């Protein structure tokens, strides 16, 4: 038999991956306490990019490597976007207890994710500084995980009644949240993205980019078209498949043409060249000469 | 699938040949070639026999 | 109303290409001689909702593009999701979401939350004839079209998919949905039949492009078990035995 | 006749999965861990045996 000199794989051209790119870096992130929530499906996610850039200098990822995560294939990817302060960074853990975490964003101890932040001075924070980001101080329970509350009511801190206004012991629940460039690093801003991992029934939406290689032609190779393993030698074929038609099987049900999915062309698929070898000999007392066939 | 046909050591055109010598040898010889060394014969007088 | 199928319905079962060989697949088929309701709209509007079942063909004789969308929901409410499929000159939308040239489209009031969501090219005396085939396996929507210039007509065609989509949803009812145009409204005449798809097994013939030129509907008929058995649609003078009782 | 119906038969066969989950040697080793690919690999080698 005539092993197979190389393997090559071949898929379709990566396309239709969902905007991580605009996601990370969107002109406006919101607020931690009203975190925004992305819902990322029928896609192919490529993380090269995140883990290539400078910026973002922290990529903790609990329950999954990070490295296989291309490799790893999830039904959704949820994205949540918010801005929080270098020191409660940490907050934002599975099974970590702070002001952020219990009143803002909460994590379950059981989350298979990975966690972004890139230090974003220049962008949120100005000369006059920047009041616009907000987080919640005052609530009555710590926030059950992946749960969001945008309520302004006035917090009762007292018997008497609150009455909508924020006298002595009622005060409004968020607190401006103040940025400068002269500010300390731990206050300094940093943009913090987190992204979740799922499995559900349905078929998994998001994997994934497929890695390809260049085709071999006229000698026995590996070959994976899409998903279709086996061990042949591939030749152009004059037969023309219809345009949904993607492999080829003869008589006998075996593959003997299939459709490059990069470029469609039709190619014939042989099977390596193997056969029985006889020996042809005179006796062995005659002679120790021997032809083979 | 390691399902093989054997050529058959006889070709059909060596075989064609074997036939062509026995019609040559009823036809001219009769039945002396089955029972010995052929014997010319006139094949009117092979039939009468 | 009613019709007969005759040998409509049948639809390429996986993307394999077979030159000149017949092949006996067991699939959901729409059955041979099948009956199937029929619906007239023209004063007659016909907007039933219908059991999905296992599976739906869908066959819209139309002049003038009147019919436009269908709806597939467990339960056609806000509650349970529901796919939406619906049509428009420029393209056609798919839409997974909870829901409750003409300018007017009042398909839903609103959609709490959508799952997924898909546009492509548009799908679409009368002179079209529009074949359709919906099922749902391994939650994935499955829908083969052929189109085809023109009862239903005696005449053999196979429906090549359009799409495959992951909705991911279970769908127990279906509706169709039907455009009204006003000169308050007046509709042309509109044919659509609705048949329902079983499990069966269809021996087809595969020409040497690929396509599918003639099928056999095994338990149609005595000849046809014999021709499944022998995988042949020519059967010579003989007794044959083609299975037990 | 005889013959070629044996030889596709034979292969044919090739395609039965004989009660294992797949008719594919890989894709039996890759589903499945080595002692449970094992006893599915010995249905299928038993069948074509
Ligand atoms: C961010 O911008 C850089 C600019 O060089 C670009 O290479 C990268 O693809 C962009 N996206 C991400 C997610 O890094
Ligand atoms: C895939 O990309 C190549 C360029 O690398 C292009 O030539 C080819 O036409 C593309 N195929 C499809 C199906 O888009
Ligand atoms: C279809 O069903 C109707 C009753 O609803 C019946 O009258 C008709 O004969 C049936 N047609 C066929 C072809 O079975
Ligand atoms: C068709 O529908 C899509 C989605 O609603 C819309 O973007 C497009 O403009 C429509 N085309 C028309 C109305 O011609
Ligand atoms: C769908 O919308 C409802 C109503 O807003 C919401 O309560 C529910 O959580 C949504 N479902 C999903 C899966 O997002
Ligand atoms: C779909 O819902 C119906 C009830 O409406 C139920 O009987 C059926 O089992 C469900 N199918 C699936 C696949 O969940
Ligand atoms: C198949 O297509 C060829 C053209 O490529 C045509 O000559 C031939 O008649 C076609 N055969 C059938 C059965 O459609």
């Amino acid at each position: 038999r005539v092993q197979p000199t190389e393997s090559i794989v071949r898929f379709p051209n990566i396309t239709n991956l969902c905007p991580f790119d605009e996601v990370f870096n969107a002109t406006r992130f919101a607020s931690v306490y009203a975190w925004n929530r992305k819902r990322i499906s029928n896609c192919v996610a490529d993380y090269s990019v995140l883990y290539n850039l400078a910026p973002f200098f922290t990529f903790k990822c609990y329950g999954v490597s990070p490295t296989k995560l291309n490799d790893l294939c999830f039904t959704n990817v949820y994205a949540d976007s918010f801005v929080i302060r270098g020191d409660e960074v940490r907050q934002i853990a599975p099974g970590q207890t702070g002001n952020i975490a219990d009143y803002n964003y909460k994590l379950p101890d059981d989350f298979t994710g990975c966690v972004i932040a890139w230090n974003s001075n220049k962008l949120d924070s100005k000369v006059s500084g920047n009041y616009n980001y907000l987080y919640r101080l005052f609530r009555k329970s710590n926030l059950k995980p992946f749960e969001r509350d945008i309520s302004t009511e006035i917090y009762q801190a007292g018997n008497k009644p609150c009455n909508g206004v924020a006298g002595f012991n009622c005060y409004f629940p968020l607190r401006s949240y103040s940025f400068r460039p002269t500010y300390g690093v731990g206050h300094q801003p940093y943009r913090v993205v987190v992204l979740s991992f799922e499995l559900l029934h349905a078929p998994a939406t998001v994997c994934g980019p497929k890695k390809s290689t260049n085709l071999v032609k006229n000698k026995c190779v590996n070959f994976n078209f899409n998903g279709l393993k086996g061990t042949g030698v591939l030749t152009e074929s004059n037969k023309k498949f219809l345009p949904f038609q993607q492999f080829g099987r003869d008589i006998a049900d075996t593959t003997d043409a299939v459709r490059d999915p990069q470029t469609l062309e039709i190619l014939d698929i042989t099977p390596c060249s193997f056969g029985g070898v006889s020996v042809i000999t005179p006796g062995t007392n005659t002679s120790n000469q021997v032809a083979v066939l | 699938k390691g399902l093989t046909v054997l050529p058959p050591l006889l070709t059909d055109e060596m075989i064609a040949q074997y036939t062509s010598a026995l019609l040559a040898g009823t036809i001219t010889s009769g039945w002396t070639f089955g029972a010995g060394p052929a014997l010319q014969i006139p094949f009117p007088m092979q039939m009468a026999y | 109303a009613y019709t007969n199928s005759f040998t409509r319905g049948v639809y390429y079962p996986d993307k394999v290409f077979r030159s000149s060989v017949l092949h006996s697949t067991q699939d959901l088929f729409l059955p041979f001689f099948s009956n199937v309701t029929w619906f007239h709209v023209i004063k007659r509007f016909d907007n039933p909702v219908l059991p999905f079942n296992d599976g739906v063909y869908f066959a819209s004789i139309e002049k003038s593009n009147i019919i436009r969308g269908w709806i597939f929901g467990t339960t056609l409410d806000s509650k349970t999701q529901s796919l939406l499929i619906v049509n428009n000159a420029t393209n056609v939308v798919i839409k997974v979401c909870e829901f409750q040239m003409e300018s007017e489209f009042r398909v839903y009031s609103s959609a709490n939350n959508c799952t997924f969501e898909y546009v492509s090219q548009p799908f679409l005396n009368f002179k079209n004839l529009r074949e359709f085939v919906f099922k749902n396996i391994d939650g994935y929507f499955k829908i083969y079209s052929k189109h085809t210039p023109i009862d239903l007509p005696q005449g053999f065609s196979a429906l090549e998919p359009l799409v495959d989509l992951p909705i991911g949803i279970n769908i127990t009812r279906f509706q169709t949905l039907l455009a009204l145009h006003r000169s308050g409204w007046t509709a042309g005449a509109a044919a659509y039949y609705v048949g329902y798809l079983q499990p069966r097994t269809f021996l087809l013939k595969y020409n040497e492009n690929g396509t599918i030129t003639d099928a056999v509907d095994c338990a149609l008929d005595p000849l046809s078990e014999t021709k499944c058995t022998l995988k042949s649609f020519t059967v010579e003078k003989g007794i044959y035995q083609t299975s037990n009782f | 006749n005889h013959n070629a119906q044996a030889l596709n038969t034979l292969v044919k066969q090739l395609s039965s999965k004989f009660g294992a989950i797949s008719s594919v040697l890989n894709d039996i080793f890759s589903r499945l861990d080595p002692p449970e690919a094992e006893v599915q690999i010995d249905r299928l080698i038993t069948g074509r045996l």
